[PDB]
């Protein structure tokens, strides 16, 4: 039968045909050893224990009722199948760990006791409980005690446990709350009582119906119920009442073998031997990290995966016995496919490392995916992308994107994780629009931030009086893709959640990143996500959300060695080359491109200053993206003045000469403002005197005064600040007014970088300690221009984004003439500039974040927001922010 | 080392030639009672106060076989407080004084006795002797308590006495049963009686408002089969067969057995199981339903037909087995039921338990009926060594030292901090070796897995070193008041003065109850060990990392050594890891040269065995020291393991709480495996 | 509670404290202020910069504190 | 004395705000608020009768103090009748097959909100506070209202629990999961919603092109078992009764199998 069983299953069959395919083979290989080892072993007695310990089956068709046709014996415990309608369950490899769990199990029952199968995580409590009561033919119910317990289910689900003679299952019992503890164990402690007084020997024959005290009532207790607390100690209630067992080991070299061995492998002794040790050593030797997973579900489903591959490749080479397959080389490949995406970048020479130890000799070959490769690289280019192919530069990146693209095609539910500054966003863009231009079907990406609209905007919210139902963010995009008013079906959708993730707004997610895929609403409507959606979260740290939703997801960690500084670079030198800042203008920025080519290379002057800055002091946490975009935007503000002086000289404009000179000195002076622009004057002068060390470029000769208080002049000369500052005389009835701001190098230096920063309007921040003059400076630089309005806000300790909300309704309003919904302040052709002083003071919430501060990114970088109004996209324009604040440190 | 330090004393400075000098102190080492005779050392110009004479004996005594501590503070006390001081508490407890006078009626009477204990008989037989009568109520259905509640009232109003048992299932009702005792009770004669197992949910403000009596299970073998036979009435045993009563009988001694090897934790048992009534009832209850099934009528049954294999599968894998966890217990327990549980125990020779003292024997008692074997039961003779259960006989010694430290450490936790918190930080920076660096992270040669994971090892080692030693440099600085105070800190020093180790400073696995003297002696030892490491690194490479002595107790994860060297051998010769076994090889050179496969393993440490030429031999001695130890890793040759070795654990520390790895270790031809298992024959990393 | 002195003191006026029914009423008795001192309805804006300069130069807060 | 005066004027001026339910009825909203407002007042009250000054305005602030004992007394009810009305409206206007299994509730519902229909144009009419109170018989009427509201949701919640005790798998879905079961009992296509909860492996049944006799279960991948003897729906029209004859055929099934 398992000869027959193992030729069947190697063929191609229907996926409910392959279940009982599976279910029938780990069946006969438990009957197999059983049969084999402990019956054979010199036993010819059919009373002799080595057989009545075995799990025996008797069939009497002849009875009458149906619950006594089948008897369920094993050792001197007696059970009558339920007959309950089980569909299609997963079944446990019977493990010897699983015999001993059924033996005791079962003696407790016959005992009318519990069961406490304890135990660590993972080893397979609440699933041999599950198994045992399937087996019998016994409706099974698993109580999570994940936080998604109550009273009000719980007692009248006891109450239909004691009525129809289900089992009931407590995932983790001793995870409750003391109080909720004490009240479940006390009705717990009821129905064993209950079940106790049941088989009393003076009234085995019950005439009087057994009934138990629930809900305030008298409950009839079937006598096929049994009640199983799963713990990882039990109350003093149900000590007597409960037989406990260890299940702390389980038999995964079995499990790994039987389930391989009905996969269709051949060597599943040997995989299974090499593969459970190898998860062993993962789990070791890997660096620990909350969103690794190496328990027996994870291995059960590389297995799984393996299987799949394994029949895959046998189709291929029969559309083209067949057994000579190295099935080592599949199940590595599995294992690399289901892991390797996410893994940490100083983990994966770690992992293949483990693989050669552990698989001698044995390589893995990815899939080459070239129909989509080739969309990727034109996608790459046409967003002046950089791309590559394995060793090449952006290689990390394009293999990313293809994990990426492989999850997608796994499974609904995706999260990328990686720290900001790597390539996350643009890797799904490029995805989406290579997916797009490949398969034909367009594709539309909804960006949420869950942190700028509360839980009640995001979701939805039920009036407390009128029972009427507004839909949420999410709510309302799913209703409008499920409805198909305009036809977002046969149209690839992402929901992408943009921003981190916390217990808190993913607790109505939970139920449709799973396998059911349904939105439960508290109003009672249920929507289904349809099959061309799927869940991104473009996530940060990945620091403060539960196992629950981490499991759930397919995964790819993005670490910032996949996105290289070269790449940064080229990215940015061909936008300058191509994106005019506005086709004169387009000329000078291709000049300027080519002047700069040198000094933007692997060991350029720019990549040495940044390796130097990573290593000073500085106010805030250095950001590689962060100074690199402050150096791209300065640089494009060059470009500005040689347009503008060129624009101011009609006749001889700017030669290659002095635009040369001019573009050599000014990137001196961006890296020098960009890096370690935040940090104290003896850095700023360290940084100064390296790079006067390393640079070839000419620099002021003066050796007292430091470059950082020199500047460029259009000419293509250093001249000082000093030269710059004027000498002003202010009325004697504003001698040290709030308004009057005396020109100092200082205050002219970040007057120049101010309008620098705001020529490409990049939100900036004046971080400096108390009394230094950030709030009037500011104040005096942004009123300087004539076209710039301010508003002041002050951010307190309590500060939410519906501050900001308020301020745009008073200064701004919405226009819905263009294409969307866009908000603009109600005066023509003024820029307005949004004040916020204390930006790192409004307080972070229990999951390490800041609402405006995620609400200002979202506006900052997407360009708009979600209005809750209605729930459309407004976007910005017309608008800035501007900030100023005092160091963390205070 | 212990003398070293007690002739720190000046009456103690001439200690080391008074030892050279006498001779008959050899002998006074192996008396039983040494407390009883200790000899004059101590160098003193006046004559010690008989007060001074037991001080400096007691002195004496904790360097000298420390296991007497508490017959020579018993002595102590009696030359101090007076002789008979304890003698009361040796006599039976005698409430009838207590209940009629001394305790007054709003004051609760509280039983609390140890889990798997009652109180109920002796108040019980009290009020039979003293004819009043009491209501029994139990707290653990909701009725009882408004059932308390009524008979509580109508004793106060009458004069009656009310009984209350297992009142720790109902905290809070305790907290209002106390309030409303608090009100002014009428009547004198009034008596309430709260039988209460140890349980800190009890609220406090009861123990303090109510008399405390504990009372505990009597230690011995005849004691708690006494207590199972009186447990068990003499319906269930003189029925049906009679060979049901012999059963029961080796079921109470199991029992017995395994419930006093509890006693001593570590060797013996590992960690502390329950093991309570509740087996004892459910293995009772199987072994009448096994009997009725294999017995169908009255008629005695031949002992070869008793159902040997259930009886031994049922109470080695469903009751008495499912509270064990780790696979050596469950071998112990199996061994035991194996041994017992037999048709060999139903002849006349049968031996329970074998080298008792040396060579008397407990002879299976041959009787038919359960009255001679009780009379057999209360004629065990009183003088009952650990050699009954199966563990050795200093397996007393070893736990009467743990007592000895016990009580010391309670002492201590039971007696201006600026200078002494100064000197000990001062003494712990002169005493960790400064700081070590990551010489490590070299691109070739990083396939050697050894030198990863010593990468890894010095990494976290320097980065808790840096820790360390921060907080003792911030603490050093706050101690002049040079610097602020938080709230850390706070928590630091806190942890400090009170001796228990800092939780911030705990990155790797610690023995339980670990004072923060022996953590630092130890953090220094392990990094003085890593120094090393970095030393040979440095000089040889990675080549050499393989030809250390490096000891597994200063390795935080040794388990993580030993897949390490795992791969290492697998990537030589090109093998991989499923075939792969470990072999130990034990050698009296602390510099034996290694082979291709060959690691060599220092400060592993074996109690109840001596090793010589690779095969190991019962001893009394514990903690006999090995030499060196070398792992080899070879190709598995597929084979059946003779029944000549043994499969012993190695643990990490003395508190046999977390497994290392398993050796393979071959017996003397005298020896059998099981004796091995029995005696809790174990090697420990430290 | 603090940080709002902070604002009050280093320009001397709390712009989050004034908004829609206050912010009326705010420029009402503004109204009377300007017209018992002797001004007249100039600009909001303009009433507003007066109240600051008035706080600035009349009000003297004080907040007291042990070491 | 300034502070009844702003107590006088805004209490003459206190509007209660109406939104519209369903094109129904136009019902309170703003309860918390007008709750804070009178618990400020009714305290700030008693802070004053303790004042020195109370001797002048002893009369004033006795009739004031009454005037708020009986707003208080007023909403507080109101409050809950509301609540317990939107209750039983959506619950007895959501279904139909509601009406037949619970008949004089349902009339008993119809009268009550007949009334409070009636109630609620009258208080559309001028939701000025004070002519909100003045009204003839206002607290009686929303006392009995409320004890009306109080005895159909206790009849409810008995009716609830012997369905459940006819059936006993209703046990494991909610109150408000049984409450649409049997109030939907005609249309079957959002019962098989409800399956996944009560029965083991079954989530859904194979009914006829009519949907009148339960040809078969069908698990949650599809996998399907026909009865051998299909039970009528239209023979065993009570949900309780063919779901029972739904779990005895499956189980005589799967023996048969
Ligand atoms: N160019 C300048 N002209 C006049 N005063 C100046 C100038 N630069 C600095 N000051 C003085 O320096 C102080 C700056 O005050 P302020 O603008 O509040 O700085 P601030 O640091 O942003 N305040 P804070 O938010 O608490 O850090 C005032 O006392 C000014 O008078
Ligand atoms: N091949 C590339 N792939 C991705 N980004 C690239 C590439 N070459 C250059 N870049 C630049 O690197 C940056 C990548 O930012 P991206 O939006 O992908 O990061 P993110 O992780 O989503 O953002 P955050 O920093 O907020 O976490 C952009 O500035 C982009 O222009
Ligand atoms: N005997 C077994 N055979 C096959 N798989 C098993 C077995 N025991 C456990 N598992 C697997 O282990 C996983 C987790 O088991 P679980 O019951 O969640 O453990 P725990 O109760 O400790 O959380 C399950 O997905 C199950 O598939
Ligand atoms: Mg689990
Ligand atoms: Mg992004
Ligand atoms: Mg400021």
């Amino acid at each position: 039968t398992l000869n027959v069983l193992a030729d069947s299953v190697l063929m191609e069959q229907p996926p409910l045909r392959r279940r009982k395919l599976e279910h029938l083979i780990t069946e006969l290989v438990h009957q197999r050893d059983v049969t084999r080892s402990l019956i054979k072993s010199k036993i010819d007695n059919a009373k002799s224990f080595e057989w009545l310990s075995q799990m025996r089956f008797y069939f009497d068709p002849k009875q009458t009722d149906v619950l006594q046709q089948l008897s369920i014996q094993m050792a001197n415990a007696k059970f009558n199948y339920g007959f309950e309608y089980l569909g299609v369950q997963d079944k446990l490899v019977q493990t010897p760990l699983t015999d001993r769990c059924y033996l005791t199990m079962t003696q407790a029952l016959e005992a009318r006791l519990g069961g406490s199968p304890f135990g660590p995580a993972g080893t397979g409590k609440t699933e041999s409980v599950k198994a045992l009561g399937h087996q019998l033919g016994r409706f099974v119910l698993v109580f999570n005690c994940d936080e998604t317990f109550d009273f009000q289910a719980m007692g009248r689900i006891f109450v239909g446990l004691c009525q129809v003679g289900a089992w009931g299952c407590f995932d983790e019992f001793n995870r409750l709350e003391e109080r909720m503890l004490s009240a479940v164990s006390q009705q717990v402690q009821c129905i064993q009582e209950a079940l106790r007084e049941h088989s009393n020997p003076n009234y085995d024959k019950t005439s009087a119906p057994i009934t138990c005290e629930l809900l305030n009532k008298q409950v009839k207790v079937s006598p096929d119920m049994a009640i199983f607390i799963t713990m990882n100690n039990l109350p003093d209630n149900l000590k007597k009442l409960f037989r406990s067992l260890a299940m702390t080991k389980p038999d995964r070299q079995l499990i790994a073998q039987v389930m391989l061995y009905s996969q269709g492998f051949r060597t599943a002794e040997v995989l299974a031997n090499k593969i459970v040790p190898f998860f062993k050593l993962c789990d070791e030797q890997l660096s620990s990290q909350s969103h690794y997973d190496f328990g027996l579900r994870a291995l059960k489903s590389v297995l799984v995966s393996a299987g799949n591959v394994k029949r895959e490749r046998i189709q291929k080479i029969k559309r083209e016995i067949a057994e000579n397959l190295p099935e080592q080389e599949i199940l590595i490949q599995s294992v690399c496919e289901t892991m390797v995406p996410k893994l940490v970048a100083e983990d994966i020479p770690l992992l293949f490392s483990l693989l050669s130890d552990v698989f001698p000799g044995v390589q893995y070959h990815r899939g080459e995916m070239t129909a989509l490769r080739e969309e990727l690289k034109k996608v790459c280019q046409e967003m002046y992308l950089t791309y590559g192919d394995g060793e090449e530069v952006g290689g990390m990146w394009v293999e990313k994107v293809l994990q990426l693209y492989q999850i997608t095609q796994i499974n609904h539910g995706l999260m990328m994780v990686g720290p900001s500054g790597s390539g996350k966003s643009m890797a799904w863009r490029v995805l989406l629009k290579a997916l797009e231009r490949l398969e034909g079907v367009e594709g539309v990406a909804h960006i949420i931030d869950p942190k700028a609209i509360s839980k009640d905007h995001l979701y939805g919210t039920l009036d407390p009086n009128t029972r009427e139902w507004t839909d949420g963010l999410f709510t309302h995009v799913l209703r409008k893709i499920i409805d198909s008013v305009r036809g977002e079906l046969q149209k690839r959708q992402w929901i992408v959640f943009d921003g981190d993730v916390d217990p808190e707004w993913v607790e109505n997610l939970n139920s449709v990143l799973d396998d059911n895929k349904l939105l439960t609403l508290p109003n009672g409507e249920r929507l289904s996500l349809p099959p061309n959606v799927r869940i991104m979260f473009e996530v940060q740290d990945l620091k403060y959300a539960t196992l629950a939703t981490v499991s759930r997801c397919g995964m790819v960690w993005f670490s910032e060695d996949v996105l290289s500084t070269d790449m940064i670079f080229n990215n940015f030198l061909a936008r300058l080359r191509s994106i005019p800042l506005d086709s004169p203008m387009l000329q000078i920025q291709r000049d300027a491109a080519t002047i700069m080519q040198p000094y933007f290379t692997s060991n350029g002057l720019v990549t040495k200053a940044l390796e130097h800055a990573f290593q000073l002091e500085h106010i805030m946490d250095l950001t590689r993206l962060r100074c690199l975009g402050s150096l791209f935007s300065m640089l494009h503000q060059a470009c500005r003045n040689v347009a503008q002086y060129n624009a101011n000289h009609p006749d001889f404009p700017m030669q290659i000469e002095q635009l040369e000179r001019y573009i050599q000195r000014y990137l001196v002076y961006a890296i020098l403002w960009s890096l370690s622009g935040d940090s104290r004057l003896k850095m700023r002068a360290e940084l100064g005197e390296y790079i006067r060390r390393i640079t070839t470029v000419p620099l002021p000769t003066a050796p007292n005064i430091p470059i950082i208080d020199y500047e460029v002049s259009i000419s293509g000369e250093w001249s000082p600040w000093q030269a710059k500052v004027p000498q002003i005389e202010v009325e004697t009835h504003k001698v040290a007014a709030p308004d009057v701001v005396v020109p100092t190098l200082d205050t002219v230096r970040h007057e120049a970088l101010l309008y620098t920063w705001l020529a490409e309007h990049k939100p900036l921040v004046l971080c400096g300690p108390p009394g230094s003059g950030k709030t009037m400076t500011l104040f005096s630089a942004l009123r300087a221009l004539p076209d710039m309005e301010v508003v002041g806000l002050n951010f307190s300790s309590a500060t939410t984004p519906e501050l900001l909300l308020k301020t745009f309704d008073h200064y701004c309003e919405y226009r819905r003439t263009p294409n969307g919904v866009v908000l603009a302040p109600v005066q023509l052709g003024k820029w307005l500039v949004l004040f916020c002083d204390e930006i790192n003071l409004p307080d972070m919430d229990k999951y390490g974040t800041q609402r405006v501060i995620s609400f200002i990114r979202q506006m900052v970088e997407h360009g708009g927001f979600y209005r809750t109004s209605d729930q459309t996209w407004v976007k910005l324009e017309r608008i800035q922010f501007v900030g100023a604040c005092n160091p963390p440190t205070d | 080392e212990a003398v070293v330090r007690l002739s720190c004393l000046p009456a103690f400075k001439d200690l080391i030639a008074k030892v050279q000098a006498d001779e008959q102190f050899g002998i006074w080492l192996d008396s039983s009672s040494p407390e009883q005779t200790v000899p004059y050392l101590w160098s003193e110009e006046t004559p010690a106060t008989p007060i001074g004479q037991a001080i400096h004996r007691l002195l004496l005594i904790q360097a000298f076989r420390p296991d007497r501590l508490l017959a020579m503070a018993h002595m102590f006390v009696s030359t101090n407080l007076g002789e008979s001081f304890m003698s009361i508490m040796e006599q039976p407890l005698d409430l009838t004084h207590i209940v009629g006078t001394e305790v007054k009626p709003n004051t609760p009477v509280l039983m609390c006795s140890v889990p798997g204990y009652d109180a109920s008989g002796h108040v019980e037989d009290l009020a039979a002797e003293q004819n009043t009568q009491i209501t029994s109520i139990a707290i653990g259905s909701a009725e009882g308590f408004n059932q308390a509640d009524k008979a509580i009232n109508t004793a106060v109003k009458s004069g009656r006495w009310v009984m209350l048992k297992n009142v720790h299932l109902a905290p809070g009702w305790l907290m209002q049963l106390e309030k409303k005792l608090h009100s002014l009770q009428p009547h004198a004669c009034f008596r309430l009686f709260l039988t209460m197992e140890i349980n800190p949910k009890v609220p406090v403000n009861l123990l303090r408002a109510g008399r405390i009596f504990v009372f505990e299970p009597p230690p011995g073998v005849k004691a708690n089969m006494l207590r199972t036979f009186s447990s068990i009435p003499v319906s269930r045993i003189c029925k049906s067969p009679n060979e049901r009563a012999r059963l029961y009988f080796l079921l109470a001694w199991f029992h017995a057995i395994i419930q006093e090897r509890l006693r001593y934790a570590p060797l013996g048992w590992s960690k502390k199981y329950e093991f309570g009534e509740s087996d004892l009832r459910s293995a009772c209850d199987t072994v009448d339903t096994w009997l009725d099934d294999t017995a169908k009528g009255r008629q005695n049954i031949s002992p070869d037909k008793i159902p040997w294999s259930a009886l031994k599968t049922l109470m080695a894998q469903s009751i008495y087995g499912g509270r064990v966890d780790n696979e050596f217990d469950q071998r112990l327990l199996n061994t035991f039921l194996e041994r017992l549980f037999t048709t060999r125990s139903f002849d006349s020779e049968f031996k329970l338990a074998c080298k008792v003292d040396g060579h008397k024997d407990i002879q299976m008692p041959d009787g038919i009926r359960r009255e001679e074997f009780v009379q057999w039961v209360e004629l065990l003779p009183d003088t009952q060594t650990p050699s009954w259960l199966g563990l050795p006989n200093n397996a007393e010694r070893v736990l009467l030292t743990t007592q000895g430290v016990d009580m010391i450490s309670k002492m201590l936790k039971m007696q201006a901090w600026m200078r002494t918190l100064h000197t000990t930080a001062s003494n712990w920076l002169h005493l960790i070796p400064q700081t070590l660096s990551h010489l490590k992270r070299t691109v070739e040669n990083i396939k050697d897995p050894l030198f990863r994971f010593f990468e890894r090892e010095v990494k976290m080692g320097a980065k808790l070193l840096q820790d360390v030693r921060q907080d003792l440099a911030d603490v050093v600085q706050v101690c002049e008041g040079k610097k602020k105070q938080t709230n850390y800190l706070r928590t630091l020093i806190n942890e400090l003065v009170k001796g228990i180790l800092p939780r911030s400073w705990s990155h790797y696995t610690v023995p339980a109850g670990m004072t923060v003297i022996q953590w630092v002696s130890d953090f220094s030892e392990r990094i003085k060990q890593l120094q090393n490491i970095s030393l040979a690194a440095a000089s040889g490479g990675a080549k050499e990392l393989k030809n250390i002595h490096v000891c597994l107790g200063g390795l935080f994860v040794p388990e993580a050594y030993i897949t390490a060297t795992r791969q290492y051998v697998a990537q030589a010769n090109s093998w991989s890891l499923e075939e792969l076994c470990l072999e130990v090889n034990v050698t009296t050179s602390q510099g034996a040269t290694l082979d291709a496969c060959s690691f060599g393993v220092t400060g592993l440490k074996l109690q109840g065995a001596t090793c010589n030429n690779n095969k190991l031999s019962l001893s009394n001695a514990i903690s006999t020291a090995l030499p060196l130890t070398q792992l080899r890793w070879v190709k598995q040759t597929n084979t059946e393991k003779k029944a000549s070795v043994v499969t012993l654990p190695v643990y990490l520390n003395f508190t046999r709480a977390d497994l290392i790895f398993t050796v393979d270790f071959e017996i003397a031809t005298k020896e059998d495996p099981r004796s091995f298992y029995e005696r809790g024959v174990a090697v420990l990393c430290t | 509670f603090l940080e709002r002195m902070n604002t009050l003191l280093a320009n001397g006026e709390v712009p989050g404290l004034f908004e829609g029914d206050e912010y009326a009423t705010l420029m009402t008795q503004c109204k009377e202020g300007a017209q018992k001192e002797g001004l007249m309805l100039d600009s909001h804006e303009e009433l507003y910069k007066w109240f600051t300069s008035q706080v600035i130069r009349n009000l003297h807060v004080v907040f007291t504190m042990n070491p | 004395e300034e502070f009844l005066k702003q107590i006088r004027e805004v209490w003459n001026t206190y509007e209660l705000d109406l939104v519209n339910y369903q094109n129904k009825c136009r019902l309170i909203r703003g309860w918390d608020d007008l709750f804070n407002k009178v618990k400020e007042h009714i305290n700030s009250v008693s802070a004053m009768k303790l004042s020195p000054y109370y001797k002048v305005f002893e009369e004033d602030a006795l009739s004031w103090e009454d005037k708020l004992n009986r707003i208080m007394a007023l909403f507080d009810v109101w409050i809950d009748v509301q609540r317990r009305w939107v209750y039983l409206e959506g619950i007895f206007t959501g279904s139909a097959d509601i009406k037949h299994l619970l008949p004089v509730e349902t009339q008993r519902f119809q009268s009550i909100s007949t009334e409070f229909l009636a109630l609620m144009k009258k208080v559309s009419k001028s939701p000025l506070v004070m002519d909100v109170l003045n009204i003839q018989g206002v607290q009686r009427s929303l006392e009995r209202l409320a004890d009306l509201l109080g005895k159909i949701q206790k009849a409810l919640g008995e009716y609830l629990e012997r369905e459940r005790s006819s059936f006993p798998r209703f046990y494991f879905v909610g109150d408000e999961d049984l409450l649409e079961i049997i109030g939907n009992s005609k249309n079957v296509a959002k019962l098989q919603k409800h399956f996944k909860k009560m029965f083991a492996g079954v989530s859904s049944i194979i009914l006829n092109e009519d949907n009148s006799v339960v040809l078969g279960i069908s698990s949650r991948e599809g996998e399907e078992v026909m009865f051998k003897t299909p039970v009528s729906i239209t023979e065993h029209p009570k949900i309780n009764e063919w779901l029972t004859l739904v779990e005895k055929e499956m189980r005589v099934t799967l023996a048969k199998l």
